[PDB]
């Protein structure tokens, strides 16, 4: 989950 | 009637124009296409109703929106999905969230300035009669 970094 | 179909055609024109203006804004590039399951296979395990600006255009053209309230539910969905899929405090996620909220706020502001409330009411009344 999460795209950032 | 033909007059009701004219109404909905005007709605679609209005919605395409609003969506185009969102889609050309550099901040909202990440919302212009579906999240690619080949690149983000995790996405569907979290997000059960993907939505993006291209899919919004496809829905307008398919006559799926009979009111601006229904369009806004899908803009709300692009935003809520980004907040749900990218909730962490890292800057990349904060940036996507800020942009999601800007997309929502911008769509609502354009609609506030440019949608005639009686036009929307008419759309709602036609939809309710079907």
């Amino acid at each position: 989950r999460g795209k950032g970094g | 009637s033909m007059q009701e179909e004219d109404t909905f055609r005007e709605l679609r024109i209005f919605l395409r124009n609003v969506t185009h203006r969102l889609a050309i804004d550099k901040r909202f590039r990440v919302f212009t296409k579906p999240v690619d399951p080949d690149e983000v296979p995790d996405y569907v395990t979290v997000i059960k109703q993907p939505m993006d600006l291209s899919s919004v255009i496809s829905k307008i053209d398919l006559h799926k929106y009979l009111t601006v309230k229904d369009y806004l539910r899908d803009i709300d969905l692009i935003c809520s999905n980004a907040l749900e899929y990218n909730p962490d405090r890292d800057p990349g996620d904060r940036l996507i969230r800020h942009r999601a909220c800007a997309l929502r706020d911008t769509a609502y502001a354009i609609i506030k300035e440019e949608l005639d409330e009686d036009f929307e009411q008419l759309c709602e009344e036609i939809q309710e009669s079907r």
